[PDB]
Order: structure tokens, then C-alpha cells, then sequence
């Protein structure tokens, strides 16, 4: 189709084979930035001539990855703090206000943060 | 060489793409081009290749040397010089040389034939399949390099199966491709001024009696990149020849002299210098050499073509159209025969001979 | 001061002239300037001062 | 010497005391991705690493597009 | 001496307290540098440890001031106010910078709102645009100008590299003060798309790439072709054209035998109402500047919130600071300072002027009238161009060896420049002439001229719009921020832009395209260098070879031009699309 | 210490006369070894055309003014001389010094980019 | 004061010839630095997209305590400069 290996996207719209070497990663077909380079287009050249694309290096998104993770959601509390779950290992500690009716994720993991309270709209 | 080989920042191949070049020309510019240069570890290619990589040019060179490949790379910055191992009787490994490649220039092609190829394989088969294999990867342009006499019609074997090359390379590449016949050419590590370099030449009173019009190599491969990234020069035969006629025999003598090999009256005699022989004689030791040798020695046909003298295609173009004036012999032999000066080292003083200086050899040596 | 860290020319290796030759500079990727980040404020003071009281100039005393 | 797994490459430099496998729950590293066979080096074969630039051309040239004069 | 909440263009603010000796409001040491300490430390108490991810991280004031004057040891929900303004207010240090911006000098959703990115001294408010893509230490920062108005406000350019990545406005206190609208810095991104950079032939109903070996004898097979008479080959000059290509090809028409070159404008009358044989009767005489001194302001069909917003907060804050009264005459419109309307035609325009509005400019001691780009496109621009130049005429303080005070205010940067190298034909039988080759020098603004069905049309421009579509030969140009160009704003001063990075593919300088085409064409122009091409320019005007330096017209001159001159609709109908720039900007679509 | 052979002291002239004769008598030291560059060097070119090059140099700087500028001009000169005769330079260097060297028209410019 | 300096600097022609030089004072400081040039100021890199260059002064910004000095300096070198006023 070639539409959705050199377009991004926020979610992809077919399943990901992790044996097709053209996608942008094993676990994603499309590219997840907007000035992130096609993997299609960039095995298109001179240097991948008589090259073995399976042993490239291809790790896998980490956008695909990391909202698999849970919502995570605090009890009485309007306030969820983060610190990258290592402490010192970790990222700098943040809190962040959860006032509005959706999952606010962390400024450095990513993690989504909600209201208990406000369970059942998100999942919606 | 210049500083920048192309008239413009962006040139449209016949293919249809559409190519940009970056910065002034130097090792760090590009020009938007991918070359694939088969035969580029032969002597030719590595002038050829040089030239193209020094400007930004993409290369992709096929080898079946390891070693003789690894010089190339030098040429180029990193990621424009491209190694694929190749076989021409591999027609996968043909394909990938040419698979992203706007140019394809073939230097392949040899004067001898051994236990794997004959001289029709390389010179007419070889030839045949990179064309075709060019096309039908969408070659915008192809070179093929022929030599200077070259006849579908020649009694020599290796001028035949030239002159029937450039037949072949046009009925399937298409009108559109270029041929080029470069005349005996002169330059460091040259095959044609190895031969009367040499000290040890067996039967030289017969092979040193052909006549020939040789042509400075690196302006042969300054001619090719000029007829690679001008469009206006597809679908012509170019004959690269320098302006003047010289005999091996007078070469050899003239060239004795610079290397002071004649400061003896006895040594050329005695080492070998002159090496009379009879022309059968020269077939039977040419011949035996060719099942014994496992090296490629003066063969049979080259002792043919001994006789046959270099005739300039007159309906083929040269390089002035081109815009290129001839070098000559008389300004270089010097230079690329100065290694094999015998004794120099500033013993006393250098006998540094001019272009004025070699003409006038010239005469002393023609003088009986 | 004048001078460029990069200087003007460059070597390398020419095949066809069978030695190093200097060529005029280019660089694959261009040297980046972040010393434009230079504070717009000053950072040390004026400065505390050490000289001895054997060499500064004596006051005038006050009016009898 | 690239054909040793990365865990016991530095219990064999002396680096730990406890081999990769005898490592605590805590201690034990959290993938959230499937882990494959260990892979050496590369390099003189057709698997060797081809770098290549991962963004976009930085100007996208107009899509033209012609238009009947009145 | 540290502050946060002390800015002189803004009121007086107490409530940051970094200032102690409040040194701000107070008209006119250990314990000083402890007290400072101990304020800064209240500042970081509450502040988000976010400087990894925060877009002021290189450039953040509270950063540099806890720094200098403070030690080394030691949850608010975000709002929308567009997709222009990246709000984190956690980062807020409570100093009503945004406030006093947002109130006293816009008036507000404006055409200023992004400059509170400028004043908010931390990464409370920030570019969206720009948000994560650059640190201040990796941008080269070159000093040029707008082009986006008539104006020509002194903007920063800040390139990384090839890219640019913001644009920031720097100190002028003459022409824009500190500001620029939100147009002047969210169009940049137009720069990266519906780029012209490979020379496009037209075959049929399609382009394709060529060379500009081919593209330039293309013309000249299509010069030679159409083979157009005297006065047959018509020129066209766009809005964001520069002056050095103005005048390169007035020169290469003119060698051709033509006379028949404009503007993409759309007057009726072929010699524009203001005519351009003086300066004084199409420039800002009064200049920028003494718009603070004025009395009375006479606006005739001019809409500054659009025709120039940086202008247009000028007199804002005259109106705050004083007991200015501003007389509109026009279409009505929202305004951010109070305006007495008068009507929508030129018969209220002459009766004010035999009303009460007349005697107070007869008595005003610096009195301004203003008219706007789009009189000139309107029918009764005879009719207003002689009522106002009849009525400065026949009064003294209007124009005296102190003041003068008639000011015409234009909306596009290449009008000017235009008018003062002669670019505009003088004459309807020349104008009249059907065209049988046309050269769109950058010219965008042809859904109202004529272009014949057989005529050679040739685009040369930055950009691919409606312009280049009618172009039978593309010929890709380099935009404001890539040419070391010359223009000249609504007051008649020379600005030249620096170039802060090359044109996109194998685009060229836009004169040095004319000058090329010239020697295909046989006319071929004296030019070799820009050094020779601006001495051409002294050739034409002698006052274009001074930069940044605005030439007052001598009081008689200027007389005799006033003299010689004896609905209003709004000539912007959509901010955001104004210029070809603008158009192209993703960003301005999110406005949209 | 022993200064290197065909070393001179450095000396500032303040005779525009005496200044003369001494790049004079440099000239000829120029002339006279050129069969050595040759020589050790293993130029490809006559020793005829090496003095044909020195003399290009010096013809160069033959209208310069200032006597400062003489100076350090001709310090420069006898730093070169004693660079070239004691082998100093390596080969490479003295043959692109004789690799040294009609400029476009406008529009052939223009359709490369120019400079 | 008038001595052509450029010829005992060492520096190649182009900067005398060629190049054009900008005196401006950015806020304490005066500076020099060059005018880019038209082509080959930056490309793109093919391999990896770095920035190439083949303007070696790119990276040169000298620095004056005084107007003065700046103006003294550039013509003691024999520099095309143009003052940027404040
Ligand atoms: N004086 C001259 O040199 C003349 C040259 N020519 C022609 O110009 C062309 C360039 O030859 P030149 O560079 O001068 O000297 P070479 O003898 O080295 O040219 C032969 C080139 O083609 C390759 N080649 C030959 N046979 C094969 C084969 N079966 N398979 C793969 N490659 C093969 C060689 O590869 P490899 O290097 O690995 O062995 C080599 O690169 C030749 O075709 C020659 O016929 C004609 C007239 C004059
Ligand atoms: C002592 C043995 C040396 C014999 C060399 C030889 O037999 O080599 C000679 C031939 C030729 O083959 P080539 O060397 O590729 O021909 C190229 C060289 N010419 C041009 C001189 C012919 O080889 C054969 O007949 C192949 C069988 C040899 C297997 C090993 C025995
Ligand atoms: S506003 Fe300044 S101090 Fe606060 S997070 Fe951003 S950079 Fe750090
Ligand atoms: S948002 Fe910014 S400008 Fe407004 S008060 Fe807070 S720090 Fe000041
Ligand atoms: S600057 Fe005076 S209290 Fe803020
Ligand atoms: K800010
Ligand atoms: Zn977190």
C-alpha cells in the first residue's frame, strides 16, 4: 500500500508483523514522528544493495510500548506524583494535577495518570 | 579533475529522475550520481573510479580481487565508494551492481583466454549480459569501453570479438549507448609501456614493429567522465588517440636511452635487451605457454596483432568533441619512465628530459 | 585570533598523482557553534581588594 | 570473544560476583519486549551495521499542479 | 540588578520583590545580597523540576537569576488559549507580565497575543510550534526584517543550520518597538513546504523538472514565438518582492522596447491616486515615530488591526497616555482604542472635514491623516485624494518645516520600493495593451488581471500557488530569509535583509535570474555582481544606498505634489492568507 | 649550540639601499640551486623552468612599499631558501608547488551555482 | 596603519578579494564576523545528514573592546567590511 510506511500516525491501522522488514519498527508499521524518516525509504538506497535486512538493528517502539502500560489511578488524591520508579535511578520528580476528566501521562515516562473517580469516562 | 565536473547543479537523467548536487566539488560534495564501474580494480577503473568518487560520485564497484578492491575505497568519502562481489557468470551479482546505478560503464574485457574464460565470454558474453542486465534495471546511461581497432571482420580474435562487443552492447542496451575506443594507453603501471620497459623482451623484432597512436590515461578516463555526465554524448563512438603516430620499435629505443641502459656498449647486448627470434619460434613458445604458464604471457594472438597497425575510425568523433585537447607522448614519457632510470638518485645530476628534449631523442633515435 | 581552528586546506591521498596532496577545506559536518549560549548577564562581581596598605595612596585628614 | 552473552560478559571481566543466573527478582532487568537469541558481531559479513540518516529532507518541494487561464 | 516583574514598556509591578536595594516603583551589601537569596529561594519552593523538558531551559530568566543571586541548595492545571501558546502554568512565578500585555497594549484572540510568549520570563508560555525542536545555544541568530507587512519591523531570525526555526523581534524604536503579530513569526514554517526549487516546464497539462540551461532558452523559443510588441510584454511585481529584482527587471523590459510593467494590484486608475512622481505623496512623511506626538489622527479607509497591527498598537498606547481623539472614515470594524466613527463613503470624509473634525486639525499643532493601501483599488480614490490633498493644501500646520502631516500607509513591503525606482507605468495606453508575454516576478494576486489565452507566461518566485499554476516556464526563487535583499517600508526607509541560509535546491537570487535571462534574450543588463547591481540602484534613486535612513521630503517640493492631487471597504478579507508565505504555513491553517 | 646549515641571523634593515642588495644576493642563491631542487627533489621539469618559477615570486613582490613589510618578506624568503637546500620539505610538497595553475562568463556561472 | 598587512598574514586571497566581513555590535562587544556564502554555506550530508561546509570562517567570530579597534583591524587586513550601526 505503501501509505502506511511513509506516513505517521497515532495508531496504526493493520496488525504489525514482526517479519516485515519494511516497517518503521518490529511492533509498528508506521512512523511516529512527523520528521522521522520512512524505514521503507531508507533501505532504499546504495549501501542496502546486497545487505541482510533481518540482522539490521530494528528495536521496538517505545509509542507502541509504553500505552500497553495501565492507566494508573490515585485514591483520594487530586495529585499524582512520579519519579520514574527508581528514585535515584529514576527521572525528576513531578506531580501532576489531575483537576480534568482524562489520563494525564508523565512529562518524562510517559506513564497516564487518572482520578479513580473518574474511572469509567476515560475507559470509555 | 577541475574543481566541479558538471555544468550544473542539477541534471535530469533519461531515466526520468532528477538529481541535485551539493557543495564546491570537494571529497565532502556530491553530485547526485550513482556509477557502477565494472573492471574498476583493472587498470582503467581505477583511474575511472578515482575521478568519480573524488567529486562525490556514488560508485559501486563489482570484484571478484578482494585485495585489489581495498585501494579504491581511498577515492572516496564514506559510503561513496560500493564493493559487490560479482561473477560474470553470476547474473545475480550483475543485477545488484547495476540495481540503483544512473551510469554503468564496463571496462571488462581481456586479450587472453584461460581454463574458465575465452576471449568470446569476456569481450562479447560479459558485455552482452551487463547490457541487457542494465537496462532492465532502468541504466539511464551506458559506456562501454571497446578498443581501437575494432572489427566484427578483424583476422585477430581479440579485435573481432571487440568490433562484435560494440555490436552487441547496441542491440540491447539500445541506440543510446556510447562506445568508446581508446587508443594504446600510457601512464604509471601501464600495460602498454610495461611491455617496452621490460628488459627481457623474446622476439621483439616482431612485436615491436607495430605502429599505434598512444593516448594519455588519465585523459581517457577524464573523457569518460566527461561523456557519462553529458547527455549529448549518448548513442556516439569516441576514438581517444593522441595526435602522434609512434612504432614500438622507435618507443623501445627512445626509452633505452632514458634509462642509460646504452652508457654500456656491452650490457643491452648482454642482458637481454635484443631477443631475436623466429616468428615460428614465437607461435610455438606463445602457444606452449598458453597450457603451461599459469600466467598470462604474450599469447598467440597478441603475436598476430603484431603486425596489424592501429586504424583511426575516421567516422567516429575524437576528442575535440569533447572540448578536450590531446596530451602528448613527448610531454609525459619521461615522468611515467623516470621510476626505471637505472642509477639517478642525484648522483650527479638529473638528465630531466623535456618535451623538446624527447622530440630531438626522437630523430637521434631514427638516425641509422 | 584571525586565523580559523580549521585552518584553510586539507590532505589526502591522490590516486592518480601516487601522493598526498593539499586541497582546499571541507568538512562533512560543519564545526557547531554553541558558544553563542554566553550569558547575557555578568556572572563574578567587581571583586574584593587585596592590595597592601604600605602602597595605597594616604587620605587627607578633616579640618582641625 | 563478541559470541558471549552480554549478562556473563562482565561476570567473566571479574565486574560481579553473582552470574546472570543466580541474579535477584529485584535485581533482574524488566524488558517489555521479546528477547531473541544473542547475536555477535557482524561486522565482514552481509549483516554488518548500515548507518543511514533516520530524518526527513528538511523542505518538501511544491506538488505542481496546473490550472485552465481564463 | 535583578528582576521579573519590572519591564519599561509595561505598568509598575511589585509583586516579585527581586528588585530591593521596590527599586521599579521607588522613584528616585550583605543584607542585599542575603535578601535576594531568600526571595529567589521563594520562587523555586513551588517551581516544577521540568528544565530537561522545559522550551526555556537555555534562555529561562529564573534559571540565570537563581544563579547570580541566589544558592546552590535548596500542581496547577494547564488551559488553552490556542494552538499558538503552549501553557504550563506550573512553571508560573506570579509576575502579571502576560496581564499588562494582554490589556493594555492588545486590547483583547488578537493579532499581538503571541508576544506574551516574549515577556513571560519562564516556560509558562512558549511557541507550540517551536516547542521541543531547539535550544537558544544551537541557533545562529541574523538581524533582517519583515516583509510580511508594509511596516518592515526589525525581526531576529534564528536559523539552525539550513532550517529556521523561530522568529523573535528585536529592539527598533522607530517602526515596531519590541513587537511583531503573530503572522510576523508563525508563517516561517511556510519556508519548508510548496518550496520552488527545481526550474518546472509545463508540457501540456502537466510539469516536469528541467535545468536552468533549458528553462532559460525555453523563454526564449517562448519569447521569440508570441514575439510580443512595444508595449506587449507585461511585467508584474508581487508583495514580496525584492527591490534589486525590481529594478533588474524594469531594465530588462525596457531593452526589450516595453513600457508596460505594474504591480499585482488591482486600481482602477492606471496612475495610481497617490502617483508616484513625488515621494512625500505616497510615504509616511510624519514617520513612525511622531505618531507618539499626535493630536488628531484622520484614518481614511485603513484598517490598522489588519493593514499593519505593530503600527496599530502605537496608537493604542498614545490613546492611554493622553487625550488623543482618532477620527475613522470607512468600514466599520472591531478596534482595540476607541474610535469616532464618521461614515463609509467619501461624502462623510468631506463633510468631516467641513465639520467639527476639520477645526480641530486647523488648530492641532501635530495634526495626521492616514490613508489606507486599498483607497487606492477603491473608485473614489480621486475623490479622497484630492478632498484630503486639497484640504493639506489649503491649511498651514498640516505641512510645515517642523511637521508634516500627510502619511500614506501601505500593507505590502514591495509598494514602496516599487514606487521609488518608477516601477509603475504612468499611462492607459500602454496599460490597455494586450500582453503577449508575462513575467510574474513574484506576483500571486492575478485573479483580477488579464492574462491571455496565448500569452507566455513566466512564474519566478519562493513559492507554488494560484501564480504558479498559470506559468507556462517555472523559474524557483529565493525567499526573504535566503537573499541579501533591499526594502523599503511605508516611511521611505531603506532596510536591507541579511541572508541567513541558501535558497532549497538549485534555486537562485532573484535578480540574478533576470540578469541571466537577459543575456538569453539579447538585452543583455550591464550586471555581474550585487556590488554593481546597487550601484544601479543610486542610478535610479539616490537615497537607496542609505541604509536604515528615512530622506524627509523638502517642505516646497512636497507642496507642489500635495497640490497636483486636487464603500471603503477593508482591502484584507482573511489575516492569516495575505501573503504566499502565509499561505503555505501549517500553522496558520490551525488559526484558520 | 650551532645554528643549522645555511642558517642567517635575523636582522631588522633600516636601509631601504641595503635592503635591495640583500634580496638581490637571495635571488642568486635561488637561481644557483636550482639544479639542486631538481636534483633532490626529483622534479620533473628543467632546472630552466624552476628559475623561471623563482623568478615569478619575486617578481610579485617587486613594488612593495613599506620597509616593514620588506622585511618580514624577505625573512620569509630566507626561511623558505633554507627550508628547500637542507631537504627539509618533503617531495610531495615541492611537486604541487609546480601544480599550481580563463574564468567563466556570467550565466556559466549562474548555471552551476557560481561561487 | 596603511600597511597591507595581508601580504606577511599568511591568509589566503579570498578573504580580501571575496569575502565580506560585518562589524556589528550584538551588547557590550564589538564583533566580526563574515557574510555567508550564496552556495556551499551548508548541504545536507547524505550518509548520516550532517552538515557539510566548505566556508572555512564560518566558526570565526573575533572580538573588540572598542568600535575603534574593530575598524582598525579590518582595514590593517585589507577586509571588505561593512558596519553594522546600532
Ligand atoms: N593500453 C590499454 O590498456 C588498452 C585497453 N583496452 C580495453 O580497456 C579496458 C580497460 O582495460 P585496462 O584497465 O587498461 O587493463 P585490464 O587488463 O586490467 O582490464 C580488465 C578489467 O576487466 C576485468 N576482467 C577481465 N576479465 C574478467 C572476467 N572474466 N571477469 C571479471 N572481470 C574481468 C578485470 O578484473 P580484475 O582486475 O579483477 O582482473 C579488469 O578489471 C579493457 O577492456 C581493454 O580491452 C583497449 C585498448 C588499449
Ligand atoms: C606445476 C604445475 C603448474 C601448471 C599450471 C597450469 O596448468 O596452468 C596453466 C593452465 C592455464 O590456466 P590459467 O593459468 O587460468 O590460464 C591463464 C594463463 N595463460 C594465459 C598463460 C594460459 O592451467 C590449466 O591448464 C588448468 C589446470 C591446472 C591445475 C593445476 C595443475
Ligand atoms: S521555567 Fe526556567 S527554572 Fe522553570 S523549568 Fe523551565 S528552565 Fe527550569
Ligand atoms: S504566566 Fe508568565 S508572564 Fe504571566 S504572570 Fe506567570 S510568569 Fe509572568
Ligand atoms: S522588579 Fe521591582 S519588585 Fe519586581
Ligand atoms: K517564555
Ligand atoms: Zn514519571
Amino acid at each position: 500500500s505503501t501509505k502506511e510506511l511513509t506516513t505517521a500516525r497515532i495508531k496504526d491501522i493493520s496488525k504489525p508483523d514482526e517479519n516485515n522488514l519494511q516497517q518503521q519498527a518490529p511492533n509498528r508499521i508506521s512512523p511516529w514522528s512527523k520528521s522521522q524518516k520512512p524505514r521503507a525509504e531508507a533501505q532504499d538506497n546504495v549501501r542496502f544493495a546486497v545487505k541482510d535486512l533481518a540482522k539490521q538493528p530494528r528495536p521496538y517502539a517505545a509509542i507502541d510500548l509504553i500505552y500497553k502500560q495501565p492507566i494508573r489511578y490515585i485514591e483520594h488524591d487530586n495529585v499524582a506524583v512520579c519519579d520514574g520508579n527508581g528514585g535515584a535511578q529514576g527521572h525528576p520528580k513531578v506531580y501532576i494535577n489531575l483537576d480534568q476528566n482524562k489520563a494525564i501521562p508523565c512529562g518524562y515516562c510517559g506513564l497516564r495518570f487518572a482520578q479513580a473517580a473518574f474511572k469509567e469516562d476515560i475507559e470509555s | 579533475v577541475s574543481t566541479f565536473p558538471l555544468k550544473s547543479d542539477i541534471n535530469i537523467t533519461k531515466s526520468g529522475k532528477t538529481l541535485l548536487s551539493v557543495g564546491q566539488g570537494g571529497r565532502s560534495s556530491r553530485t547526485g550520481f550513482t556509477a557502477t564501474v565494472f573492471g574498476g580494480t583493472g587498470f582503467l577503473g581505477r583511474v575511472v573510479v578515482s575521478k568519480l568518487a573524488k567529486h562525490g560520485t556514488n560508485v559501486v564497484v563489482p570484484f571478484r580481487n578482494d585485495r585489489a578492491r581495498r585501494q579504491l575505497k581511498v577515492n572516496g568519502d564514506l559510503g561513496v565508494v560500493n564493493f559487490v562481489e560479482f561473477d560474470i557468470r553470476n547474473l545475480k551479482s550483475i543485477e545488484d551492481s547495476v540495481k540503483y546505478s544512473d551510469i554503468v560503464i564496463n571496462l571488462i574485457g581481456t586479450e587472453h583466454f584461460s581454463k574458465n574464460f575465452s576471449i568470446e565470454d569476456v569481450n562479447i558474453g560479459a558485455a552482452e549480459r551487463i547490457a541487457k542486465a542494465a537496462k532492465e534495471a532502468g541504466v539511464s546511461r551506458l559506456i562501454h569501453v571497446s578498443s581501437y581497432n575494432a572489427n566484427p571482420s578483424s583476422s585477430s580474435d581479440f579485435y573481432a570479438t571487440k568490433g562484435i562487443g560494440e555490436q552487441v552492447v547496441r542491440d540491447n542496451f539500445g541506440p543510446d549507448a556510447t562506445i568508446v575506443r581508446p587508443a594504446p594507453m600510457y601512464f604509471r603501471n601501464s600495460p602498454f609501456l610495461n611491455e617496452l620497459l621490460q628488459i627481457k623482451a623474446l622476439g621483439g623484432n616482431v612485436i615491436f614493429k607495430k605502429e599505434v597512436y598512444p593516448v594519455h590515461a588519465l585523459q581517457v578516463g577524464e573523457a569518460i567522465e566527461r561523456i557519462a555526465f553529458d547527455d549529448a554524448t549518448a548513442g556516439q563512438t569516441y576514438e581517444l588517440f593522441g595526435k602522434e603516430r609512434y612504432s614500438k620499435k622507435e618507443l623501445r629505443e627512445m626509452i633505452k636511452h632514458i634509462i642509460h641502459i646504452g652508457q654500456r656498449g656491452y650490457y643491452p647486448y648482454s642482458a637481454g635487451f635484443y631477443l631475436p627470434a623466429p616468428e615460428p619460434f614465437l607461435y610455438a613458445f606463445a602457444l606452449i605457454r598458453q597450457y603451461i604458464s599459469s600466467q598470462p604471457r604474450f599469447n598467440v594472438d597478441q603475436l598476430k596483432r603484431s603486425h596489424i597497425n592501429q586504424e583511426i575510425d575516421q567516422s567516429a568523433k575524437t576528442f575535440t568533441d569533447l572540448g578536450m585537447v590531446p596530451d602528448e607522448l613527448s610531454e609525459y614519457l619521461y615522468r611515467y619512465v623516470k621510476p626505471h632510470i637505472s642509477y639517478t638518485s642525484q648522483t650527479q645530476n638529473r638528465t630531466v628530459y623535456s618535451k623538446e628534449d624527447i622530440e630531438k631523442l626522437r630523430d637521434y633515435v631514427n638516425t641509422p | 585570533k584571525d586565523f580559523p581552528t580549521t585552518g584553510y586546506t586539507e590532505v589526502r591521498y591522490d590516486a592518480e598523482k601516487r601522493r598526498v596532496v593539499y586541497e582546499p577545506l571541507e568538512l562533512t559536518q560543519a564545526w557547531r557553534n554553541f558558544t553563542v549560549g554566553s550569558s547575557v548577564w555578568e556572572q563574578v562581581g567587581d571583586g574584593k581588594d587585596f592590595t597592601p596598605e604600605s602602597f595605597k595612596l594616604p587620605t587627607p585628614a578633616p579640618d582641625p | 570473544m563478541s559470541e558471549v552473552e552480554p549478562g556473563w560478559h562482565y561476570w567473566l571481566a571479574y565486574g560481579t560476583d553473582v552470574p546472570p543466573n543466580q541474579l535477584k527478582p529485584e535485581e533482574k532487568s524488566v524488558r517489555a519486549y521479546p528477547v531473541k537469541k544473542h547475536v555477535p558481531n557482524l561486522t565482514y559479513t552481509d549483516g554488518a551495521y548500515v548507518p543511514y540518516n533516520t530524518a526527513r529532507p528538511k523542505c518538501a518541494t511544491w506538488d505542481p499542479k496546473v490550472t485552465e487561464r481564463p | 540588578i535583578p528582576r521579573y516583574c519590572y519591564h519599561e514598556k509595561l505598568a509598575v509591578a511589585g509583586n516579585c520583590r527581586m528588585c530591593l536595594v521596590a527599586s521599579c516603583a521607588m522613584p528616585v551589601t550583605p543584607k542585599i545580597k542575603k535578601a535576594r537569596e531568600g526571595v529567589t529561594e521563594m520562587l523555586l519552593e513551588n517551581h516544577p523540576l521540568d528544565c530537561p523538558v522545559c522550551d526555556q531551559g537555555g534562555e529561562c530568566d529564573l534559571q540565570e537569576q537563581s544563579l547570580r543571586y541566589g544558592s546552590d541548595r535548596g500542581a496547577v492545571e494547564n488551559k488553552a488559549i490556542g494552538p499558538l501558546i503552549k501553557t504550563s502554568m506550573n512553571r508560573c512565578i506570579h509576575c502579571t507580565r502576560c496581564v499588562r500585555f494582554l490589556n493594555d497594549v492588545a486590547g483583547a484572540n488578537s493579532e499581538l497575543s503571541a508576544n506574551v510568549i516574549d515577556l513571560c520570563p519562564v516556560g509558562a508560555l512558549t511557541s507550540k510550534p517551536y516547542a521541543f525542536r531547539a535550544r537558544p545555544w544551537e541557533l545562529k541568530r541574523t538581524e533582517t526584517i519583515d516583509v510580511h507587512d508594509a511596516l518592515g519591523s526589525n525581526v531576529r531570525v534564528d536559523t539552525r543550520g539550513i532550517e529556521v526555526m523561530r522568529v523573535l523581534p528585536r529592539l527598533n524604536d522607530e517602526i515596531n518597538e519590541e513587537w511583531i503579530s503573530d503572522k510576523t513569526r508563525f508563517a516561517c514554517d511556510g519556508l519548508k513546504t510548496q518550496r520552488l526549487t527545481k526550474p518546472l516546464i509545463r508540457q501540456g497539462n502537466t510539469f516536469v523538472d528541467a535545468t536552468w540551461e533549458e528553462a532559460l532558452a525555453t523563454i526564449a523559443e517562448g519569447f521569440q514565438k508570441v514575439q510580443p510588441k512595444e508595449n506587449e510584454i507585461k511585467a508584474i511585481v508581487g508583495s514580496l518582492t525584492d527591490l534589486e529584482s525590481i529594478v533588474a527587471l524594469k531594465d530588462l523590459v525596457n531593452k526589450l522596447g516595453s513600457e508596460n510593467v505594474s504591480t499585482d494590484g488591482d486600481a482602477t486608475t492606471v496612475p495610481p491616486a497617490h502617483g508616484a512622481d513625488f515621494r512625500s505623496n505616497y510615504i509616511f512623511n510624519s514617520t513612525i515615530d511622531n505618531i507618539e506626538e499626535a493630536d488628531q489622527i484622520l484614518l481614511v479607509g485603513t484598517n490598522p488591526r489588519h493593514e499593519a497591527a505593530v503600527l496599530n498598537a502605537r496608537i493604542r498606547k498614545v490613546w492611554l497616555r493622553s487625550d488623543l481623539e482618532v477620527h475613522h472614515v470607512g468600514e466599520e470594524f472591531d478596534s482595540t482604542f476607541e474610535l469616532n466613527h464618521l461614515g463609509s463613503d467619501v461624502n462623510a470624509l468631506a463633510k468631516a472635514l467641513t465639520g467639527e473634525v476639520g477645526k480641530k486639525l486647523s488648530e492641532a499643532s501635530k495634526p495626521l491623516i492616514i490613508i489606507g493601501s486599498g483607497v487606492t483599488e477603491t473608485q473614489d480614490a480621486e475623490a479622497v485624494y484630492a478632498t484630503v490633498a486639497k484640504f493639506v493644501t489649503s491649511n498651514a500646520n498640516i505641512v510645515t518645516p517642523e511637521w508634516n502631516g500627510f502619511n500614506l500607509l501601505h500593507r505590502e513591503a514591495s509598494r514602496v520600493g516599487a514606487l521609488d525606482v518608477g516601477f509603475t507605468t504612468q499611462s492607459p495606453e500602454v496599460a490597455n495593451t494586450k500582453a503577449k508575454f508575462i513575467y510574474l516576478l513574484g506576483a500571486d494576486e492575478i485573479v483580477n488581471k488579464d492574462i491571455p489565452k496565448d500569452a507566455f507566461v513566466v512564474y519566478q518566485g519562493h513559492h507554488g500557488d494560484l501564480g504558479a499554476s498559470f506559468a507556462d516556464v517555472i523559474l524557483p526563487g529565493s525567499a526573504y530569509t535566503e537573499k541579501t535583499a533591499t526594502y523599503v517600508n511605508t516611511e521611505g526607509r531603506v532596510q536591507s535583509t541579511r541572508a541567513a541560509t541558501n535558497p532549497p535546491g538549485v534555486a537562485r537570487e532573484d535578480w540574478m535570474i533576470i540578469r541571466a535571462l537577459s543575456e538569453y534574450l539579447g538585452a543583455t543588463l550591464p550586471y555581474d555582481n550585487l556590488y554593481e547591481m546597487r550601484s544601479r540602484l543610486a542610478d535610479v534613486a539616490p537615497h537607496l544606498l542609505r541604509h536604515e535612513v528615512v530622506e524627509p521630503v523638502s517642505e516646497g517640493i512636497a507642496k507642489v505634489g500635495f497640490q497636483s492631487l486636487v464603500l471603503l471597504k477593508n482591502p484584507i478579507e482573511n489575516f492569516y492568507f495575505t501573503d504566499v508565505i502565509s499561505k503555505s504555513s501549517p500553522t496558520m491553517a490551525k488559526c484558520v | 649550540t650551532n645554528p643549522t646549515a645555511f642558517a642567517q641571523t635575523t636582522r631588522y634593515v633600516k636601509d631601504s639601499t641595503e635592503m635591495r642588495t640583500l634580496v638581490l644576493n637571495l635571488y642568486r642563491r635561488y637561481l644557483r640551486h636550482s639544479r639542486g631542487f631538481v636534483n633532490n627533489y626529483n622534479l620533473d621539469i628543467p632546472a630552466s623552468q624552476v628559475r623561471t618559477k623563482i623568478r615569478q615570486e619575486f617578481e610579485r613582490q617587486r613594488f612593495v612599499k613599506d620597509l616593514p613589510l620588506k622585511n618580514v618578506l624577505y625573512m620569509k624568503a630566507q626561511m623558505e631558501f633554507q627550508e628547500l637546500v637542507n631537504f627539509w620539505k618533503q617531495q610531495c610538497h615541492v611537486m604541487q608547488y609546480f601544480e599550481s595553475i580563463k574564468g567563466d562568463s556570467f550565466v556559466q556561472k549562474f548555471l552551476k551555482g557560481a561561487q | 596603519t596603511d600597511l597591507a598587512k595581508e601580504l606577511v598574514s599568511g591568509a589566503p586571497k579570498e578573504l580580501i578579494t571575496e569575502r565580506v566581513a560585518r562589524i556589528y555590535q550584538e551588547t557590550e562587544t564589538w564583533k566580526i564576523d563574515w557574510d555567508i556564502l550564496n552556495k556551499g554555506n551548508r548541504w545536507e550530508n547524505d550518509l548520516m545528514g550532517y552538515q557539510s561546509s566548505s566556508d572555512y570562517m564560518q566558526g570565526t567570530i573575533l572580538k573588540f573592546d572598542t568600535r575603534e579597534g574593530a575598524i582598525r583591524f579590518a582595514k590593517g587586513q585589507g577586509w571588505d567590511y561593512y558596519i553594522q550601526e546600532p
